[PDB]
């Protein structure tokens, strides 16, 4: 997250941290949306350009967690996965379009002060809330900076960051870059001339763009941290997957699946 | 629309607690 | 995915032309900078490093 602040405790409990195995990596960001679901980019497990294609056994989801690298114990929690889906079409090779993901958990995880799960949008909610100059929240452990001088600056934050940013109207998105925008992107961000700053950068991809009615006082996840052509140039903007547009496929593979 | 207690922070609305940065985000809803 | 910038001739998946990324079927030429069409190689993923507190190795199973 870059120009963002640390994380207040328990200020965003769905978060949840996709952790590979052997190398220890943050992976990703994700969020948790029931006690045995969380939702993620589809480039987070599959990514084949880079050689990426993730099984059920390489990875881990890490719940409740604020620092970055320390064991929180008997705050996090650690759970397998059971089974990934990708979005069926998700496309890679062109556009990122359909960047969605489900991790189903092996076990329930149990819910606390610092674990717990976010709403999705129904209709009214994405059709209120989803609008040019309304600002949502990113949250995620990536990088402060696109890039840093070598050892010296520093690179990853220590605990979990938190920036809000303004949904970007469709047409200027469609201008800030050369790349096909679907249906089910957004952009985000501040305008050069705006004065304030932020964006999600590497290791943030997955985690959620979230935003809080003021009628119901529930936060919804609105978006997913898909892709950006830097993190935070001026007249650039960070793209995110459209929950709403794609939740037709996280019902279909939860209740033929899960629940 | 749906039913299962979501979206609200043990910590924060459950406590009747305000987050340091969300009025941000609600302001967003009106201008100013 | 975030695109950053090209930092070898050949290379694509990164910024090459100012912000904009050089896609699959092109590579990016460093100048003024110019990506063209021709089989190109992804600019390796940018990797992470590991001071991570250790977790349960029953985890790391
Ligand atoms: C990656 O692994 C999946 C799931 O095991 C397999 O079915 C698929 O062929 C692979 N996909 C790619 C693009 O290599
Ligand atoms: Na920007």
């Amino acid at each position: 997250i870059v120009e963002g602040s640390d994380a207040e405790i328990g200020m965003s409990p769905w978060q949840v941290m996709l952790f590979r195995k052997s190398p220890q990596e943050l992976l990703c960001g994700a969020s948790l949306i029931s006690d045995r679901w969380v939702l993620t980019a589809a480039h987070c497990l599959l990514y084949p350009p880079w050689d990426k294609n993730f099984t059920e056994n390489d990875l881990l989801v890490r719940i409740g967690k604020h620092s970055r690298t320390r064991y929180e114990r008997n705050i996090e929690k650690i759970s397998m996965l059971e089974k990934i889906y990708i979005h069926p079409r998700y496309n890679w090779r062109e556009n990122l379009d359909r960047n969605i993901a489900l991790m189903k958990l092996k076990k329930p995880v149990a819910f606390s002060d610092y674990i717990h799960p976010v709403c999705l949008p129904d209709r009214e909610t994405a059709a209120s809330l989803l609008q040019a100059g309304y600002k949502g929240r990113v949250t995620g452990w990536g990088n402060l900076k696109e890039t840093w001088t070598a050892n010296v600056g520093k690179g990853q934050p220590s605990v979990l960051q938190v920036v809000n940013l303004p949904i970007v109207e469709r047409p200027v998105c469609k201008d800030s870059t050369r790349i096909r925008i679907t249906d089910n992107m957004f952009c985000a961000g501040y305008k050069p001339d705006e004065g304030k700053r932020g964006d999600a950068c590497e290791g943030d991809s997955g985690g959620p763009f979230v935003m809080k009615s003021p009628f119901n006082n529930r936060w919804y996840q609105m978006g997913i941290v898909s892709w950006g052509e830097g993190c935070d140039r001026d007249g650039k903007y960070g793209f995110y997957t459209h929950v709403f547009r794609l939740k037709k496929w996280i019902q279909k593979v939860i209740d033929q699946f899960g629940e | 629309s749906g039913e299962a207690d979501c979206g609200l922070r043990p910590l924060f609305e459950k406590k009747s607690l305000e987050d340091k940065t969300e009025r941000e985000l609600l302001e967003s809803y009106i201008d100013g | 995915v975030v695109y950053t910038d090209c930092t070898e001739s050949g290379q694509n998946l990164c910024l090459c032309e100012g912000s904009n990324v050089c896609g699959q079927g092109n590579k990016c030429i460093l100048g003024k900078n110019q990506c063209v069409t021709g089989e190109g190689t992804p600019k390796p993923q940018s990797h992470n490093d590991g001071d991570f507190e250790e977790i349960p190795e029953e985890y790391l199973q």
